[PDB]
């Protein structure tokens, strides 16, 4: 299947890697990325718990909310990391690590 | 004259659907079937045009419209069943409460 | 309906479709008069707008 | 095209004879299992019993109840009989021995299977008997339920072959018959064919003793005969599909010159005959399910397995690039 | 009347909480969704008054 | 203790368990084995 | 390969979350162990969270939504216009969901599938906004429509809800068939379904004497389908009956989100394609009919829900006046009108859902509400004066444009219709203020106080309605951005 | 001496994690 | 000629769908209209669509219509009306639609009139396309799941909505 | 080629004639069950699933892994629907 990563709007920052691999983007996760991940997951677990009290399923509701939050937070962190590696988001740390390795 | 003949086949089915709407003011099941006749005519249009233009896009859309027609019929008949179950009858005089 | 009624309605429909074939041939035969009439009506509009801008 | 009717008759007439004699063979094998003899008085070894029953049936007066659906009542057995006959136009008996070499023959067979429900539905409704109507509704539901599994199994075979041509499906089994790797698929296919032909242990219309009146309860004389003949012609066809899809059709058991001496039509016939024996052997062996039990089996057992086998076969062939 | 009033006034804190939750649980209903689920919710006996105090 | 819950689930519902296993192998092979074969071919 | 799907991250997330909620709901609603708990509010809260996470993913990934635009080109088209339209749609859906928990708990509407269908229709409208081909447009429209047919009939034992669903299915399937016939004519005549190809084929010619009648009628039928979708007269009569007969949260949802998504489609199809005058005259005549008929019919209504339905018909007439003029300011004003009407409608339906706990049905039921709940009567009066367009409330903004275009595109009959229908609308809106403040009924209805969700939403929307004209710069700038991004 | 409800304790941990994470999110952006 | 026969059969069968007193008969005439459509598709060389119209429209959709209509036992009085009064409105609507749409292609797709000369001798054959020809099935399957897979998946979402809505609207569990 | 369908038509006509000869020679001497609607719906859905599998099965050798996974996603959505139907008792006939 022929592919093309080229975006409509060009990256406004140094392009460290045009099409970074999945594991490379995951390994690029920063402290802020983990903070976003953890915040989304914790809020989602909390909403699951609180909305589960009335039907009596606070634990299962907690697991469901936590799964939704885990998927959403991982997707958000991946979004940010890959955008930094691709030059779409401000990527000072990516460029500093790239110019050295 | 091939293209005109296939086209008029589909067009007659479409007009028959329109007439079936026009002619069945007491028969809402036949109205649903008239809508299915119109949808069939449209599918035929897409397939005939796909052949006439040597283009595949008309066939892809014909298959997808098939999926849509099936979904529409399933939901439509479910609503018909619950309407009948509530009222005990399908007569149009029992589905005219909302007005103004 | 009776089966004979369905057969007769089919015969009538077959006649209708052959008549439609004749109509299609008639329309195909008069493409040139349509083209010649259109030549006039578009050129009248040209000679017209050109004259209306001379002033 | 002038000799096409000769070919069509050379298919249809021997098929009607083969069905007449399938009824006899069913009565003989069931009898022998039950330590009885079976029809052996009407003709030598009972071999004229089919002719006698057919002539008796055509000499019976038709009844034609006073229903508002006179035409549909007579048309329903015609419909089912025609559907059972027309599937054989695409069945290959040997290399080159087939009436229509359809490139879409698999989907055509599925479409005929799907049309088969209307004869039963219409017979049940047109009879003006609530027993017949209810029995018909249950039989139609069972048929459509097991058509899903039949279709998903067809997809498995198509994935292996990569073509809808029935002759191509047969010739793709030269290396190995598909019933060896897909033996569970063959088992599920044979069971789904029993349920689609309304045969034991799934024969609801036979369970009149069970307070279940069949869709053809009101029929007499030749309409009743046409229903029966369509059903039996469907059993030979389903035995022919089991043969074509999984037992390599007309191919010999082993690719050896001793086995290639007997023609392909004999191999095809013998495999068809094995499957027809099993249809009768099962009728003779087991009791029958209730309607709710076989419906549960259809949706909860055979749909999931068939779907899982599609996924597994496609995934295995895509992984190792063994696709056709 | 004295019987129902005496029964209510002598309940403990735990039973008061149990019956408050039950009362909230059975205050409204969705018999349509219940029929879809194929269940029949029954009023718990601790929320049912004896017939001798009912108006009929 | 989710180890006998799986055992009971297999005991009650063998057709579902078998379908999940068969389809799961069908999904596992292209997901895991196929990239291993593609990589082994690259080198 | 994986990075290509960064352009569909919001949709992937919302669809997967919808599946998770479907499974969670069906597993624990059938559980004997938990006594078959009603899960409508639980799944509602989890779905509101899912919508907010989708919104986060979409808004924080603005440049990434345009990645791999050539690979994704034959499927959809994401740009700034789609970006802002989708953000607004997600916000509408979140607000509507937050307005449903009291209805779930007090009527005991226990079906969690309600939330699942709302989320699936939100997916469908998200795909509608980015649609860039007739095929994709139709598919997304059908997905959204099927979800609405099912939720319109959700009260399955009610005569009204079953009647609403039946009329919706028949008139909706009819209109969809008409629209599909138009797509077939365009395809047959141009051999093209992609919006870019249709643009190239149709620009520069319009009606150049030898006009393709196939193209022209494909356009007409597609326009008829769109007009049915936006409830423009004469394709409107399904709307008041479905709005009344559907459960009130369904009515609130159908009032806002589908209009945003269908107007996005209309812009990207018509403003962008090129047949020209006829297309805009269609919308001009339908706008006039909508304004007049909506004003008169609303003046005749005695029930709150019907009055709101007819008011929405009139306002779509006012909005479509903007599409009729076919200029940058026309598109900007259409977008501004949509935004303000959506916020006002959300205010109005928050109040209606609050009063539905004591079963409000008639306008006369609001008698003496200024005594029993004075701050609610003020909030509702503000909404009615905003609907009537009295400055300096937000409703004036949209009214101001109507006359600006009428004197810009040179149309004084439109101006006269606007003056007369504005006066009629003012009358039937201030009739509610009279009922709540001036009347002294013998029998009063005392209403239960609203829950926190609706009070917070009402407070925010009411502050917006009273104070938007003080700081309107962001909406003006963003709508100008969207109008420009339609072409560049 | 000890809070027994485990699900309640996990919910408390999740709420604390969300609060500290939001604070860190602001502090590092 | 053959197209005239199929058109006439479809026209009569469609009239019988929209004009039959009994809705069961209407559903049955609808099956005949779909069979005729299948024949037209076979003429166009689209055998996959010809079979699928049989499998889906007749094998699945008409069956559902038949099950519902049959179990409803509609009485002819609840749905009967005389249709003589609609001949004028049907006449005007149908005539407008006829004159405008039966002839929409005529300006754009002008028919080639058959002459008394053998034009078959001017058919140019290009053998390169015939070396490995594609069926309708594999030509469609080359596109459905790769270049246009998103629409495929949206159609799956449509089917999911149908399943959910069918259960929610009608299920009464025993 | 569509040439191979003509024998099917002549076969149909002959089958019709045989049917009428056999059937004619002797002429010479109020309770709605929703479970049927539900089975119809299920059949329709899986009918469309078999329909979408036919092109996929013949095209697997060209579409490769992309086509395989798009079909798997399709199946996953429809199987979630099936699990919903299962848990709701639409597959039970007792
Ligand atoms: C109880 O099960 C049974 C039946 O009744 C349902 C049968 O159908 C039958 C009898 C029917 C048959 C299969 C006989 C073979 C079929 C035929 C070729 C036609 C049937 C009728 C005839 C033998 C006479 C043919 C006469 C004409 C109609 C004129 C045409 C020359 C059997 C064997 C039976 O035992």
């Amino acid at each position: 299947m022929n592919t093309d990563i080229t975006a409509l709007e060009k990256a406004q920052y140094p392009v460290v890697d045009r099409n970074p691999a999945f594991t490379k983007v995951v390994g690029n996760f920063s402290t802020l990325d983990y903070l976003r991940f953890s915040t989304i997951t914790g809020i989602s677990v909390t909403v699951g718990y609180l909305s589960g009290i009335k039907p009596g399923i606070k634990g299962p509701s907690m697991v469901t909310g936590g799964l939704i939050g885990l998927m959403g937070g991982f997707m958000y962190a991946y979004q940010n990391s890959a955008g930094r590696l691709m030059g779409f988001f401000p990527n000072d740390g990516e460029v500093a690590s790239y110019q050295k390795r | 004259m091939d293209l005109i003949k296939y086209f008029t086949f589909s067009m007659i089915i479409f007009i028959l659907g329109i007439w079936g709407i026009l002619l069945n003011r007491r028969n809402i099941l036949i109205m649903l079937m008239s809508i299915e006749l119109m949808l069939l005519a449209v599918n035929l249009n897409f397939l005939v045009f796909s052949v006439s233009l040597d283009d595949m896009m008309g066939q892809v859309f014909a298959l997808l419209v098939l999926t849509v027609a099936a979904a529409e019929s399933a939901i439509g008949l479910a609503i018909f069943v619950i309407t009948f179950r509530v009222r005990g009858t399908i007569a149009v005089e029992f589905i005219n409460s909302i007005q103004g | 309906v009776k089966v004979l009624t369905y057969f007769g309605m089919t015969l009538a429909a077959f006649a209708f479709w052959q008549s439609m074939d004749k109509v299609h041939v008639w329309i195909a035969l008069h493409q040139d008069e349509k083209q010649e009439r259109m030549e006039k009506e578009a050129e009248v509009r040209r000679v017209r707008a050109e004259l209306l801008r001379k002033a | 095209y002038i000799a096409v009717p000769a070919e069509i008759l050379g298919i249809i007439l021997p098929l009607l004879l083969g069905v007449a004699f399938l009824v006899l063979a069913e009565r003989k094998v069931m009898a022998f299992v039950q330590r009885r003899k079976g029809p052996d008085v009407v003709g030598s070894f009972g071999l004229l019993q089919p002719l006698a029953d057919g002539l008796k049936l055509i000499l019976k007066e038709p009844i034609s109840p006073s229903s508002a659906n006179f035409f549909l009542f007579r048309m329903a057995p015609v419909a089912t009989f025609m559907l059972s006959l027309v599937a054989w136009a695409v069945v290959p008996f040997d290399y080159g021995m087939v009436l229509s070499d359809l490139n879409i023959g698999l989907l055509y067979l599925f479409a005929i299977s799907s049309l088969g429900v209307y004869g039963i539905i219409i017979a049940g409704r047109s009879s003006n008997s609530k027993y017949a109507f209810l029995g018909a509704l249950r039989s139609a539901a069972q048929m459509v339920s097991y058509e899903v599994s039949i279709g998903l199994i067809l997809i498995t075979v198509l994935i292996c072959v990569g073509s809808c041509n029935l002759s191509e499906i047969v010739m793709a089994q030269k290396q190995i018959w598909f019933g060896i790797p897909l033996f569970p698929v063959l088992v599920m296919f044979f069971i789904s064919c029993l349920a689609e032909t309304n045969r034991a242990p799934f024969d609801l219309p036979e369970a009149e003793a069970e307070l279940v009146a069949g869709y053809n309860v009101e029929y007499s004389s030749m309409g009743f005969a046409l229903f029966f003949l369509g059903e039996y012609a469907n059993m030979i066809l389903m035995s022919g599909l089991c043969t074509l899809f999984f037992l390599g059709g007309w191919l010999p058991i082993l690719d050896l010159p001793i086995f290639k001496k007997i023609p392909g039509s004999i191999w095809f016939s013998i495999k068809v005959l094995f499957f027809l024996f099993l249809y009768i052997w099962v009728r003779a062996a087991f009791p029958r399910y209730r309607y709710d039990q076989l419906m549960g089996l259809g949706w909860k057992v055979f749909l999931p397995l068939s779907l899982a086998w599609v996924v597994s076969v496609s995934g295995l062939l895509v992984t190792f690039q063994w696709l056709p | 009347l004295a019987q129902i009033h005496a029964s209510e006034n002598s309940k403990s804190f735990e039973q008061i909480e149990v019956e408050r939750a039950l009362r909230k649980k059975y205050a409204r209903k969705d018999e349509d969704y219940d029929s879809m689920l194929g269940i029949t919710r029954e009023t718990p006996p601790e929320l049912i008054l004896p017939d001798n105090v009912l108006p009929g | 203790p989710v180890m006998e819950k799986l055992r009971m689930f297999v005991a009650q519902e063998p057709v579902v368990a078998a379908s999940c296993l068969i389809g799961g192998v069908g999904l596992f092979l292209p997901a895991v084995v196929r990239p291993i074969l593609d990589s082994l071919e690259a080198s | 390969m994986f990075n290509l799907f960064l352009a569909v991250f919001p949709e992937i997330f919302i669809i997967n979350a919808t599946f998770i909620l479907l499974i969670h709901g069906v597993v624990f609603s059938t559980s004997k162990k938990y006594d078959y708990p009603p899960l409508a509010s639980n799944v509602g809260w989890l779905g509101l969270l899912s919508v907010l996470i989708t919104l986060l993913l979409l808004a924080a990934g603005a440049p990434l939504l345009t990645i791999a635009h050539l690979f994704w080109n034959n499927l959809f088209r994401r740009d700034n216009f789609t970006y802002f339209c989708q953000i607004f749609l997600l916000l509408s859906t979140a607000g509507t969901i937050s307005m449903c928990f009291d209805f779930f708990d007090q009527e005991r509407f226990d079906a969690f599938e309600f939330i699942v269908l709302i989320l699936l229709s939100t997916c469908g409208m998200l795909f509608m906004i980015s649609a860039y081909d007739l095929i994709a447009m139709y598919l997304a429209i059908e997905l959204q429509s099927l979800c609405f047919y099912v939720i319109a009939a959700s009260k399955r034992k009610s005569e009204f809800s079953t009647e609403a669903g039946l009329k919706y299915l028949i008139l909706g399937a009819f209109s969809s068939g008409i629209l599909l016939f138009g797509c077939s004519m365009i395809y047959g005549s141009t051999g093209a379904t992609h919006f870019d190809q249709l643009a190239k084929i149709l620009t520069g010619y319009e009606i150049t004497g030898a006009r393709s009648s196939g193209i022209f009628m494909g356009i007409l039928f597609i326009a008829v389908g769109f007009l049915f979708k936006i409830t423009a007269v004469p394709f409107h009569m399904w709307a008041p009956d479905i709005y009344e007969g559907s459960p009130t949260p369904v009515t609130a949802f159908l009032s806002i989100a589908p209009k945003i998504s269908i107007f996005a489609n209309i812009l990207r199809v018509f403003i962008y394609g090129s047949y020209g005058a006829t297309l805009q005259q269609i919308f001009f005549f339908c706008s006039i009919a909508s304004m007049i008929l909506g004003a008169l019919a609303a003046m005749a209504q005695t029930k709150v829900k019907r009055l709101l339905a007819y008011s929405s018909i009139g306002h779509v007439g006012y909005i479509c006046i903007g599409f009729s003029c076919g200029t940058i300011e026309g598109i900007q004003s259409l977008l501004i009108g949509i935004f303000i009407y959506a916020l006002m409608t959300m205010d109005a339906f928050a109040i209606v859902l609050a009063l539905r706990q004591t079963r409000v049905k008639y306008i006369a039921d609001l008698g003496a509400l200024a005594k029993t709940n004075p701050i609610l009567a003020i909030t509702f009066s503000i909404t009615m004066f905003s609907y009537a367009g009295i400055p300096p409330l937000a409703g004036f903004c949209s009214k101001f444009y109507l006359f600006f275009a009428a004197l810009g595109c040179g149309a004084y009959f439109l101006a006269l219709v606007g003056v007369v229908t504005s006066v009629i609308g003012c009358f039937y809106y201030i009739r509610l203020v009279k009922r709540m403040f001036f009347d002294t009924p013998r029998t009063w209805i005392l209403y239960e106080p609203m829950d926190r969700n609706k009070s917070l939403l009402l407070a925010m929307t009411s502050f917006f309605i009273t104070l938007f004209l003080l700081y309107p710069s962001p909406l003006f700038s963003v709508t100008h951005q969207m109008a420009l991004s339609l072409y560049l | 001496k000890v809070s027994e409800d485990k699900n309640r304790n996990y919910a408390v941990v999740a709420g604390v994690v969300a609060i500290v994470g939001s604070i860190g999110w602001y502090l590092k952006a | 000629m053959i197209l005239s026969v199929l058109s006439s059969l479809a026209l009569v069968s469609g009239l019988m769908v929209v004009r039959a007193k009994n809705p069961v008969h209407s559903v049955l005439f609808f099956i005949l209209v779909f069979c005729d459509t299948s024949g037209l598709l076979l003429l166009l060389g689209l055998d996959f669509f010809a079979m699928i119209f049989l499998v889906v429209y007749i094998g699945a959709i008409a069956v559902l219509f038949l099950f519902v209509v049959m179990m409803f036992h509609i009485q002819i009085a609840e749905i009967h009306e005389e249709v003589l009064r609609y001949l004028p409105v049907s006449g005007i609507i149908g005539l407008i639609f006829w004159w405008e749409m039966f002839f929409i292609l005529d300006n754009e797709s002008i028919p080639l009139l058959p002459t008394q000369r053998n034009t078959t001798s001017l058919r140019y054959t290009v053998y390169a396309g015939k070396v490995r020809s594609w069926t309708n099935l594999e030509t469609l399957g080359n596109l459905l799941y790769t270049y246009y897979f998103v629409w495929f998946l949206v159609s799956s979402l449509i089917l999911l909505v149908a399943m959910i809505g069918a259960i929610v609207l009608t299920m009464h569990r025993t | 080629m569509m040439l191979e369908f003509a024998p099917i038509f002549i076969y149909l006509v002959i089958s019709l004639l045989v049917s009428l000869i056999l059937l004619g020679v002797p002429f010479l001497f109020s309770r709605f069950d929703i479970r049927f609607y539900l089975v119809s719906i299920l059949f329709l859905i899986f009918d469309l699933e078999v329909t979408f599998f036919f092109p996929w099965a013949v095209s697997l050798n060209k579409i490769d892994l992309f086509g395989f996974w798009s079909m798997m996603a399709f199946l996953f959505i429809l199987t979630i629907g099936f699990l919903y139907e299962w848990k709701r008792g639409a597959l039970d006939w007792e």
